[PDB]
Protein backbone atom coordinates (compact mmCIF):
# COMPACT_ATOMS: atom_id res chain seq x y z
CA UNK A 1 0.00 0.00 0.00
CA UNK A 2 2.45 3.41 -1.20
CA UNK A 3 0.87 6.27 -2.48
CA UNK A 4 2.83 7.92 -4.94
CA UNK A 5 2.96 11.92 -5.15
CA UNK A 6 4.24 12.22 -9.13
CA UNK A 7 5.95 15.61 -9.93
CA UNK A 8 8.50 16.23 -12.06
CA UNK A 9 11.39 17.19 -10.42
CA UNK A 10 12.86 19.69 -7.69
CA UNK A 11 14.22 22.87 -8.13
CA UNK A 12 16.83 25.16 -6.15
CA UNK A 13 14.10 27.12 -6.18
CA UNK A 14 10.61 24.83 -5.37
CA UNK A 15 7.80 26.11 -6.84
CA UNK A 16 4.14 25.89 -5.67
CA UNK A 17 3.72 22.09 -6.96
CA UNK A 18 7.24 21.26 -5.63
CA UNK A 19 6.01 22.56 -2.32
CA UNK A 20 2.57 21.06 -2.30
CA UNK A 21 3.74 17.88 -3.05
CA UNK A 22 6.82 17.65 0.03
CA UNK A 23 3.92 19.47 2.22
CA UNK A 24 1.78 16.62 1.32
CA UNK A 25 4.44 13.98 1.61
CA UNK A 26 4.99 15.69 5.31
CA UNK A 27 1.44 14.92 6.49
CA UNK A 28 1.25 11.91 4.89
CA UNK A 29 4.14 10.74 7.16
CA UNK A 30 2.61 11.93 10.08
CA UNK A 31 -1.11 10.17 9.36
CA UNK A 32 1.59 6.95 9.10
CA UNK A 33 0.78 6.47 5.24
CA UNK A 34 3.10 4.82 2.90
CA UNK A 35 3.95 8.01 0.80
CA UNK A 36 6.88 8.77 -1.66
CA UNK A 37 7.77 11.86 -4.03
CA UNK A 38 7.97 10.09 -7.65
CA UNK A 39 10.04 12.61 -10.40
CA UNK A 40 10.13 12.02 -13.67
CA UNK A 41 12.69 14.29 -15.37
CA UNK A 42 16.69 13.21 -15.40
CA UNK A 43 18.46 15.52 -12.69
CA UNK A 44 21.58 14.87 -11.70
CA UNK A 45 21.53 17.15 -9.00
CA UNK A 46 17.95 16.16 -7.62
CA UNK A 47 19.77 14.65 -4.60
CA UNK A 48 21.19 17.96 -3.71
CA UNK A 49 18.36 19.83 -4.21
CA UNK A 50 16.05 17.47 -2.46
CA UNK A 51 18.28 17.54 0.61
CA UNK A 52 16.92 19.98 2.49
CA UNK A 53 13.65 18.65 2.31
CA UNK A 54 12.79 14.54 2.18
CA UNK A 55 15.23 11.97 2.58
CA UNK A 56 16.17 9.58 -0.67
CA UNK A 57 14.47 6.68 1.22
CA UNK A 58 11.13 9.49 0.60
CA UNK A 59 11.39 9.69 -3.72
CA UNK A 60 12.29 7.59 -6.57
CA UNK A 61 13.15 9.47 -9.92
CA UNK A 62 12.51 7.35 -12.65
CA UNK A 63 16.03 7.79 -14.57
CA UNK A 64 17.99 7.06 -10.64
CA UNK A 65 15.30 3.74 -11.31
CA UNK A 66 16.49 2.71 -14.46
CA UNK A 67 20.38 3.06 -13.80
CA UNK A 68 19.78 1.52 -10.08
CA UNK A 69 20.46 4.75 -8.29
CA UNK A 70 17.33 5.01 -6.26
CA UNK A 71 17.99 5.72 -2.71
CA UNK A 72 21.76 5.89 -3.28
CA UNK A 73 23.46 9.18 -1.54
CA UNK A 74 26.99 10.69 -1.55
CA UNK A 75 29.83 9.38 -2.41
CA UNK A 76 33.34 9.59 -0.69
CA UNK A 77 34.78 13.07 -2.40
CA UNK A 78 37.42 12.02 -4.73
CA UNK A 79 40.30 14.01 -6.05
CA UNK A 80 40.36 13.77 -9.32
CA UNK A 81 42.84 16.42 -9.87
CA UNK A 82 45.33 13.43 -8.12
CA UNK A 83 43.86 11.11 -10.38
CA UNK A 84 44.46 12.92 -13.17
CA UNK A 85 48.14 14.14 -12.41
CA UNK A 86 49.55 11.24 -10.23
CA UNK A 87 47.74 8.77 -11.70
CA UNK A 88 47.37 9.45 -15.01
CA UNK A 89 50.40 11.54 -15.63
CA UNK A 90 48.04 14.28 -17.45
CA UNK A 91 48.60 18.21 -17.62
CA UNK A 92 46.39 19.93 -16.10
CA UNK A 93 45.78 23.69 -16.61
CA UNK A 94 43.55 25.91 -13.98
CA UNK A 95 41.24 28.38 -16.22
CA UNK A 96 41.22 31.68 -14.87
CA UNK A 97 37.65 32.80 -13.05
CA UNK A 98 36.52 29.84 -13.16
CA UNK A 99 36.38 26.05 -11.67
CA UNK A 100 38.03 24.89 -14.77
CA UNK A 101 40.73 22.46 -16.38
CA UNK A 102 42.04 21.95 -19.87
CA UNK A 103 43.37 18.69 -19.28
CA UNK A 104 46.42 17.70 -21.66
CA UNK A 105 48.81 14.07 -22.29
CA UNK A 106 51.66 16.48 -22.98
CA UNK A 107 50.68 19.40 -25.98
CA UNK A 108 47.78 16.72 -26.44
CA UNK A 109 44.64 18.53 -25.33
CA UNK A 110 42.18 16.70 -23.92
CA UNK A 111 39.40 17.54 -21.90
CA UNK A 112 37.50 20.27 -20.55
CA UNK A 113 36.64 20.00 -16.83
CA UNK A 114 34.24 21.87 -14.75
CA UNK A 115 33.73 21.78 -11.69
CA UNK A 116 31.29 22.85 -9.27
CA UNK A 117 32.85 24.02 -6.46
CA UNK A 118 35.76 26.23 -6.12
CA UNK A 119 37.30 23.02 -3.53
CA UNK A 120 37.11 21.30 -6.57
CA UNK A 121 35.32 18.44 -4.98
CA UNK A 122 32.07 18.06 -6.93
CA UNK A 123 33.22 17.16 -10.48
CA UNK A 124 30.40 18.17 -12.76
CA UNK A 125 31.22 17.65 -16.48
CA UNK A 126 33.96 16.91 -18.75
CA UNK A 127 34.09 17.28 -22.69
CA UNK A 128 36.28 15.11 -24.66
CA UNK A 129 38.16 16.97 -27.97
CA UNK A 130 39.51 14.69 -31.11
CA UNK A 131 42.48 15.31 -32.75
CA UNK A 132 40.91 18.41 -34.47
CA UNK A 133 39.71 19.97 -31.19
CA UNK A 134 36.34 18.90 -32.32
CA UNK A 135 34.31 18.33 -29.34
CA UNK A 136 32.90 14.43 -29.23
CA UNK A 137 31.08 13.88 -25.72
CA UNK A 138 30.20 15.82 -22.40
CA UNK A 139 30.63 13.38 -19.67
CA UNK A 140 27.38 14.50 -17.36
CA UNK A 141 28.76 13.65 -13.69
CA UNK A 142 25.82 13.19 -11.06
CA UNK A 143 26.50 15.26 -7.57
CA UNK A 144 26.74 12.12 -5.27
CA UNK A 145 29.77 11.45 -7.82
CA UNK A 146 29.21 8.44 -10.23
CA UNK A 147 29.02 9.40 -14.41
CA UNK A 148 25.53 10.15 -14.93
CA UNK A 149 25.10 10.66 -18.74
CA UNK A 150 27.42 10.78 -21.75
CA UNK A 151 25.88 12.51 -24.52
CA UNK A 152 27.26 12.25 -28.49
CA UNK A 153 27.60 15.70 -30.36
CA UNK A 154 27.62 16.21 -34.34
CA UNK A 155 27.86 19.21 -36.13
CA UNK A 156 27.49 22.66 -34.48
CA UNK A 157 27.59 20.90 -30.48
CA UNK A 158 23.97 19.47 -31.82
CA UNK A 159 22.96 16.58 -28.97
CA UNK A 160 22.83 13.58 -31.25
CA UNK A 161 22.15 10.29 -28.77
CA UNK A 162 23.11 10.44 -24.20
CA UNK A 163 23.77 7.12 -22.68
CA UNK A 164 22.78 6.86 -19.16
CA UNK A 165 24.96 4.58 -16.91
CA UNK A 166 24.19 2.61 -13.19
CA UNK A 167 27.37 3.84 -11.19
CA UNK A 168 29.12 1.43 -11.90
CA UNK A 169 29.39 1.98 -15.37
CA UNK A 170 26.92 -0.18 -16.94
CA UNK A 171 24.56 1.31 -19.51
CA UNK A 172 21.15 1.25 -18.26
CA UNK A 173 19.21 3.98 -20.95
CA UNK A 174 19.65 5.13 -24.50
CA UNK A 175 17.97 8.18 -26.23
CA UNK A 176 18.63 9.26 -29.47
CA UNK A 177 17.50 12.51 -31.14
CA UNK A 178 16.58 14.88 -34.36
CA UNK A 179 16.69 18.58 -34.43
CA UNK A 180 12.95 20.37 -34.74
CA UNK A 181 12.81 24.36 -34.20
CA UNK A 182 16.31 24.54 -32.96
CA UNK A 183 16.18 21.98 -30.18
CA UNK A 184 16.89 18.14 -29.98
CA UNK A 185 13.64 16.03 -29.61
CA UNK A 186 13.78 12.53 -28.37
CA UNK A 187 12.99 9.93 -31.41
CA UNK A 188 13.99 6.52 -29.56
CA UNK A 189 14.32 5.38 -26.09
CA UNK A 190 16.37 1.85 -25.32
CA UNK A 191 16.32 0.67 -21.61
CA UNK A 192 18.37 -2.39 -19.70
CA UNK A 193 15.99 -3.35 -17.12
CA UNK A 194 15.42 -7.05 -15.83
CA UNK A 195 17.57 -8.23 -18.16
CA UNK A 196 15.85 -7.61 -20.86
CA UNK A 197 16.01 -4.92 -23.25
CA UNK A 198 12.95 -2.52 -24.03
CA UNK A 199 11.70 0.45 -26.75
CA UNK A 200 10.17 3.33 -26.60
CA UNK A 201 9.51 6.72 -28.86
CA UNK A 202 9.24 9.16 -26.10
CA UNK A 203 9.71 10.00 -22.66
CA UNK A 204 5.90 9.82 -22.09
CA UNK A 205 6.34 5.94 -23.26
CA UNK A 206 8.71 5.53 -20.78
CA UNK A 207 7.35 7.00 -17.72
CA UNK A 208 4.10 4.91 -18.72
CA UNK A 209 6.30 1.75 -18.20
CA UNK A 210 7.97 3.41 -15.46
CA UNK A 211 4.51 3.92 -13.22
CA UNK A 212 3.74 0.38 -14.12
CA UNK A 213 7.01 -1.11 -12.18
CA UNK A 214 6.09 0.75 -8.98
CA UNK A 215 2.71 -0.34 -9.21
CA UNK A 216 1.67 -3.47 -6.76
CA UNK A 217 -1.96 -3.89 -6.16
CA UNK A 218 -3.12 -1.65 -3.49
CA UNK A 219 -0.88 1.54 -4.64
CA UNK A 220 -2.37 4.68 -5.45
CA UNK A 221 -1.44 7.63 -7.68
CA UNK A 222 -1.38 11.46 -7.76
CA UNK A 223 -1.22 12.91 -10.88
CA UNK A 224 0.29 16.86 -9.76
CA UNK A 225 2.16 17.42 -12.84
CA UNK A 226 -0.29 16.67 -15.19
CA UNK A 227 1.02 18.56 -18.61
CA UNK A 228 3.50 15.56 -18.14
CA UNK A 229 1.82 13.06 -15.91
CA UNK A 230 -1.48 13.19 -17.32
CA UNK A 231 -0.17 12.36 -20.60
CA UNK A 232 1.20 9.61 -18.97
CA UNK A 233 -1.36 7.77 -16.92
CA UNK A 234 -3.25 8.28 -19.96
CA UNK A 235 -0.99 5.64 -21.76
CA UNK A 236 -1.44 2.67 -18.18
CA UNK A 237 -3.96 1.19 -17.82
CA UNK A 238 -7.28 1.82 -15.80
CA UNK A 239 -5.89 -0.75 -13.49
CA UNK A 240 -4.01 1.04 -11.74
CA UNK A 241 -5.47 4.10 -9.84
CA UNK A 242 -4.76 7.52 -10.00
CA UNK A 243 -6.07 10.93 -8.84
CA UNK A 244 -5.64 14.23 -10.55
CA UNK A 245 -4.53 17.43 -8.51
CA UNK A 246 -5.03 20.37 -9.81
CA UNK A 247 -2.70 23.01 -8.79
CA UNK A 248 -4.23 25.93 -10.61
CA UNK A 249 -7.33 27.31 -12.29
CA UNK A 250 -8.24 24.67 -14.59
CA UNK A 251 -9.93 27.12 -17.65
CA UNK A 252 -8.15 29.63 -20.02
CA UNK A 253 -11.05 32.14 -18.95
CA UNK A 254 -12.55 31.89 -15.61
CA UNK A 255 -15.28 34.48 -16.88
CA UNK A 256 -17.10 31.67 -19.38
CA UNK A 257 -17.39 28.30 -16.64
CA UNK A 258 -18.97 26.54 -19.60
CA UNK A 259 -17.40 26.94 -22.25
CA UNK A 260 -14.25 28.10 -22.08
CA UNK A 261 -11.06 25.90 -22.80
CA UNK A 262 -9.60 23.93 -20.06
CA UNK A 263 -6.01 25.02 -19.35
CA UNK A 264 -3.37 23.70 -21.62
CA UNK A 265 -1.74 21.87 -18.91
CA UNK A 266 -4.72 20.43 -17.97
CA UNK A 267 -6.26 18.88 -21.34
CA UNK A 268 -5.29 15.69 -21.70
CA UNK A 269 -6.32 15.04 -18.30
CA UNK A 270 -9.91 16.35 -19.19
CA UNK A 271 -10.17 14.88 -22.49
CA UNK A 272 -9.47 10.93 -20.79
CA UNK A 273 -11.71 11.94 -17.71
CA UNK A 274 -12.55 8.39 -17.01
CA UNK A 275 -9.43 7.16 -16.33
CA UNK A 276 -8.44 8.98 -12.96
CA UNK A 277 -10.68 8.23 -9.91
CA UNK A 278 -11.16 11.79 -8.34
CA UNK A 279 -9.55 15.25 -9.30
CA UNK A 280 -8.38 17.31 -6.06
CA UNK A 281 -8.45 20.95 -6.25
CA UNK A 282 -7.66 23.54 -3.18
CA UNK A 283 -10.72 25.33 -2.65
CA UNK A 284 -14.68 24.70 -2.20
CA UNK A 285 -15.08 27.45 -4.54
CA UNK A 286 -13.35 25.58 -7.69
CA UNK A 287 -14.41 22.47 -6.63
CA UNK A 288 -18.42 23.52 -7.63
CA UNK A 289 -17.11 24.76 -10.49
CA UNK A 290 -15.33 21.67 -12.23
CA UNK A 291 -18.10 19.41 -10.72
CA UNK A 292 -20.64 21.21 -13.18
CA UNK A 293 -17.94 21.77 -15.58
CA UNK A 294 -17.58 17.92 -15.92
CA UNK A 295 -20.90 17.20 -14.66
CA UNK A 296 -20.32 14.95 -11.93
CA UNK A 297 -18.64 12.54 -14.10
CA UNK A 298 -15.83 11.79 -11.29
CA UNK A 299 -15.57 12.61 -8.03
CA UNK A 300 -14.22 16.35 -7.45
CA UNK A 301 -12.63 16.95 -3.81
CA UNK A 302 -11.39 20.63 -2.12
CA UNK A 303 -8.23 19.36 0.41
CA UNK A 304 -6.19 22.57 1.04
CA UNK A 305 -2.52 22.46 -0.54
CA UNK A 306 -1.32 23.77 2.98
CA UNK A 307 -2.22 24.11 6.24
CA UNK A 308 -1.21 26.44 9.25
CA UNK A 309 0.94 25.11 12.23
CA UNK A 310 6.14 33.52 17.87
CA UNK A 311 4.69 37.34 19.29
CA UNK A 312 1.64 38.26 17.23
CA UNK A 313 -0.20 41.43 16.85
CA UNK A 314 2.08 43.73 18.68
CA UNK A 315 0.71 47.03 17.36
CA UNK A 316 2.47 54.07 12.50
CA UNK A 317 -0.23 51.65 10.85
CA UNK A 318 1.61 48.87 9.11
CA UNK A 319 -0.48 47.42 5.90
CA UNK A 320 1.07 44.87 3.94
CA UNK A 321 1.18 42.86 0.52
CA UNK A 322 2.67 39.58 0.08
CA UNK A 323 2.38 39.03 -3.87
CA UNK A 324 5.11 38.54 -7.05
CA UNK A 325 4.97 41.53 -8.61
CA UNK A 326 3.00 40.69 -12.07
CA UNK A 327 0.27 42.01 -14.19
CA UNK A 328 -2.49 39.98 -12.70
CA UNK A 329 -1.88 41.27 -8.90
CA UNK A 330 -2.43 44.64 -9.94
CA UNK A 331 -0.22 46.09 -7.00
CA UNK A 332 -0.54 50.12 -8.31
CA UNK A 333 -3.81 50.00 -7.18
CA UNK A 334 -2.59 49.39 -3.85
CA UNK A 335 -0.13 52.38 -4.35
CA UNK A 336 -3.21 54.38 -5.38
CA UNK A 337 -5.04 53.43 -2.04
CA UNK A 338 -1.76 54.53 0.02
CA UNK A 339 -1.76 57.90 -2.46
CA UNK A 340 -5.59 58.70 -1.21
CA UNK A 341 -4.90 57.39 2.38
CA UNK A 342 -1.69 59.39 3.97
CA UNK A 343 -3.57 62.61 4.28
CA UNK A 344 -6.40 60.99 6.60
CA UNK A 345 -3.32 58.28 8.21
CA UNK A 346 0.10 59.71 7.53
CA UNK A 347 1.46 57.10 10.18
CA UNK A 348 1.22 54.68 7.30
CA UNK A 349 3.53 52.18 5.75
CA UNK A 350 2.39 49.65 3.06
CA UNK A 351 5.12 46.74 2.82
CA UNK A 352 4.95 44.82 -0.62
CA UNK A 353 7.00 41.22 -0.51
CA UNK A 354 8.01 39.40 -3.52
CA UNK A 355 9.40 39.99 -6.84
CA UNK A 356 8.76 40.59 -10.52
CA UNK A 357 8.60 42.24 -13.83
CA UNK A 358 6.55 45.13 -12.43
CA UNK A 359 9.08 45.88 -10.33
CA UNK A 360 10.29 49.18 -11.95
CA UNK A 361 6.93 50.77 -12.49
CA UNK A 362 6.32 49.91 -8.93
CA UNK A 363 9.29 52.45 -7.89
CA UNK A 364 8.14 55.35 -10.21
CA UNK A 365 4.54 55.58 -8.60
CA UNK A 366 5.81 55.46 -5.29
CA UNK A 367 8.41 58.39 -6.04
CA UNK A 368 5.63 60.14 -8.38
CA UNK A 369 3.33 60.37 -5.40
CA UNK A 370 6.02 60.82 -3.16
CA UNK A 371 5.50 58.05 -0.91
CA UNK A 372 9.05 56.71 -1.01
CA UNK A 373 8.93 56.66 3.59
CA UNK A 374 5.15 55.59 3.06
CA UNK A 375 5.12 52.46 0.33
CA UNK A 376 8.52 49.99 0.33
CA UNK A 377 9.09 47.42 -2.30
CA UNK A 378 10.79 45.06 0.09
CA UNK A 379 11.71 42.47 -2.22
CA UNK A 380 11.39 38.51 -1.27
CA UNK A 381 12.13 37.54 1.41
CA UNK A 382 13.14 33.79 3.39
CA UNK A 383 10.96 33.92 5.98
CA UNK A 384 8.45 36.60 6.89
CA UNK A 385 7.18 35.61 10.62
CA UNK A 386 8.97 38.91 11.96
CA UNK A 387 7.17 41.49 9.67
CA UNK A 388 3.86 39.68 10.40
CA UNK A 389 3.80 40.19 13.86
CA UNK A 390 3.02 44.42 13.88
CA UNK A 391 0.96 43.83 9.76
CA UNK A 392 -2.47 45.75 11.31
CA UNK A 393 -3.72 44.57 7.73
CA UNK A 394 -2.95 42.56 4.32
CA UNK A 395 -4.52 43.83 0.86
CA UNK A 396 -5.69 41.77 -2.26
CA UNK A 397 -5.80 43.65 -5.58
CA UNK A 398 -5.33 40.95 -7.73
CA UNK A 399 -7.80 39.97 -10.87
CA UNK A 400 -7.47 36.09 -10.75
CA UNK A 401 -6.11 34.49 -7.54
CA UNK A 402 -5.00 30.95 -6.48
CA UNK A 403 -5.35 29.32 -2.81
CA UNK A 404 -2.55 31.31 -1.43
CA UNK A 405 0.12 29.26 1.62
CA UNK A 406 0.97 33.08 2.16
CA UNK A 407 -2.55 34.23 3.60
CA UNK A 408 -2.74 31.24 4.83
CA UNK A 409 0.54 31.44 6.94
CA UNK A 410 -0.36 35.76 7.56
CA UNK A 411 -4.00 34.54 9.33
CA UNK A 412 -2.33 32.09 11.29
CA UNK A 413 -0.36 35.27 12.67
CA UNK A 414 -3.46 36.73 13.53
CA UNK A 415 -3.39 39.01 10.32
CA UNK A 416 -6.96 40.22 8.84
CA UNK A 417 -6.92 41.19 5.69
CA UNK A 418 -9.14 42.74 2.53
CA UNK A 419 -9.27 41.39 -0.82
CA UNK A 420 -11.22 41.78 -3.95
CA UNK A 421 -14.11 39.05 -4.34
CA UNK A 422 -12.28 37.00 -7.40
CA UNK A 423 -11.31 33.41 -7.74
CA UNK A 424 -9.63 31.54 -6.45
CA UNK A 425 -8.64 31.73 -2.75
CA UNK A 426 -9.98 35.05 -1.28
CA UNK A 427 -13.39 33.26 -0.93
CA UNK A 428 -11.91 30.06 0.88
CA UNK A 429 -9.55 31.94 3.24
CA UNK A 430 -12.05 34.66 4.02
CA UNK A 431 -15.23 35.51 5.71
CA UNK A 432 -16.65 39.17 5.26
CA UNK A 433 -17.14 40.86 8.59
CA UNK A 434 -15.16 37.49 10.78
CA UNK A 435 -11.58 38.10 9.58
CA UNK A 436 -11.35 40.81 6.81
CA UNK A 437 -13.66 42.19 4.06
CA UNK A 438 -14.13 40.67 0.12
CA UNK A 439 -14.96 43.57 -1.79
CA UNK A 440 -16.12 44.13 -5.57
CA UNK A 441 -13.23 42.90 -8.41
CA UNK A 442 -11.91 46.68 -8.88
CA UNK A 443 -13.84 48.92 -6.61
CA UNK A 444 -11.24 50.78 -5.86
CA UNK A 445 -13.57 53.02 -3.78
CA UNK A 446 -15.47 50.35 -1.90
CA UNK A 447 -11.74 49.41 -1.45
CA UNK A 448 -10.56 52.84 0.60
CA UNK A 449 -13.93 53.20 2.50
CA UNK A 450 -13.37 49.88 4.23
CA UNK A 451 -9.54 50.08 4.36
CA UNK A 452 -10.19 53.45 5.59
CA UNK A 453 -13.05 51.85 8.03
CA UNK A 454 -10.85 49.14 9.98
CA UNK A 455 -8.26 51.46 10.68
CA UNK A 456 -10.48 53.82 12.33
CA UNK A 457 -12.19 50.81 14.50
CA UNK A 458 -9.13 49.43 16.01
CA UNK A 459 -11.45 47.32 17.78
CA UNK A 460 -12.88 45.79 14.76
CA UNK A 461 -9.11 44.87 13.59
CA UNK A 462 -9.26 43.09 16.56
CA UNK A 463 -12.04 40.99 16.05
CA UNK A 464 -11.24 40.36 12.78
CA UNK A 465 -7.11 38.94 13.67
CA UNK A 466 -9.02 37.03 16.39
CA UNK A 467 -11.03 35.66 13.65
CA UNK A 468 -8.23 35.11 11.22
CA UNK A 469 -6.68 33.06 13.98
CA UNK A 470 -9.64 31.50 14.05
CA UNK A 471 -9.99 30.92 9.96
CA UNK A 472 -6.57 29.45 10.56
CA UNK A 473 -6.86 27.00 12.75
CA UNK A 474 -9.59 25.21 10.54
CA UNK A 475 -6.53 24.34 8.29
CA UNK A 476 -4.73 22.63 10.86
CA UNK A 477 -2.04 20.13 10.46
CA UNK A 478 -4.97 17.57 12.26
CA UNK A 479 -7.21 19.09 10.61
CA UNK A 480 -5.42 18.49 6.57
CA UNK A 481 -4.81 14.73 8.27
CA UNK A 482 -8.24 13.49 8.56
CA UNK A 483 -9.13 14.65 5.60
CA UNK A 484 -6.23 13.10 3.59
CA UNK A 485 -6.95 9.75 5.31
CA UNK A 486 -10.52 9.86 4.52
CA UNK A 487 -10.15 10.61 1.07
CA UNK A 488 -7.32 7.99 0.43
CA UNK A 489 -9.97 5.09 3.00
CA UNK A 490 -13.10 6.17 0.09
CA UNK A 491 -10.74 6.58 -3.19
CA UNK A 492 -9.82 2.90 -2.36
CA UNK A 493 -12.73 1.20 -1.61
CA UNK A 494 -14.76 2.62 -4.25
CA UNK A 495 -11.51 0.62 -6.47
CA UNK A 496 -11.92 -2.26 -4.78
CA UNK B 1 34.17 26.94 -27.49
CA UNK B 2 36.15 24.20 -25.23
CA UNK B 3 33.55 24.88 -22.26
CA UNK B 4 29.99 24.58 -22.14
O1 LIG C 1 8.35 37.70 -0.36
C1 LIG C 1 7.85 36.57 -0.20
C2 LIG C 1 6.79 36.12 -0.97
C3 LIG C 1 6.27 34.84 -0.75
N1 LIG C 1 6.80 34.06 0.21
C4 LIG C 1 6.27 32.71 0.50
O2 LIG C 1 5.76 32.04 -0.65
C5 LIG C 1 4.83 31.03 -0.22
C6 LIG C 1 3.71 30.88 -1.25
O3 LIG C 1 2.97 32.09 -1.30
P1 LIG C 1 1.99 32.43 -2.52
O4 LIG C 1 1.07 31.25 -2.70
O5 LIG C 1 1.43 33.80 -2.30
O6 LIG C 1 3.07 32.51 -3.72
P2 LIG C 1 2.73 32.38 -5.29
O7 LIG C 1 2.38 30.93 -5.48
O8 LIG C 1 1.59 33.35 -5.47
O9 LIG C 1 4.00 32.79 -5.97
C7 LIG C 1 4.37 31.45 1.19
O10 LIG C 1 4.67 30.49 2.21
C8 LIG C 1 5.09 32.77 1.47
O11 LIG C 1 5.50 32.93 2.84
C9 LIG C 1 7.87 34.57 0.97
O12 LIG C 1 8.40 33.89 1.88
N2 LIG C 1 8.36 35.78 0.75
Amino acid sequence: SMNYFVGNSLGVNLTGIEKAIINRLNLFKEMGRPAQCVFLSWNRYLYRNAQNYITSSDYINMYDFFQEATYLERNEPFDWLSYWTDECHYTLKHVENSHDFRIYDQERFLMYAHFQDPKYRILDYVNHFDSQRRKVKRDFYDVRGFLSCSRILVDKQQTLCEFFYNPEGDTKLEKYFSYKDGKPEVQKIIVYYANKQYFFNNETELGAFFIKQLYQHGDLFFSDRNVYTAPIFNLTPESIPVVAVLHSTHIKNIDALDSSPFKNVYKAMFENLSRYRAIIVSTEQQKLDVEKRINHTIPVVNIPVGYSETPVQTLSVKLISVARYSPEKQLHQQIELIKRLVSYVPKIELHMYGFGSESKKLNELIQKYGLENHVYLRGFLSNLDQEYSDAYLSLITSNMEGFSLALLESLAHGVPVISYDIKYGPNELITSDFNGYLITKNDEDALFDKVKYVIDHPEVQQRLSKGSLAKAQQYSKASLIKQWDQFVRLILEHHH
Amino acid sequence: SDSD
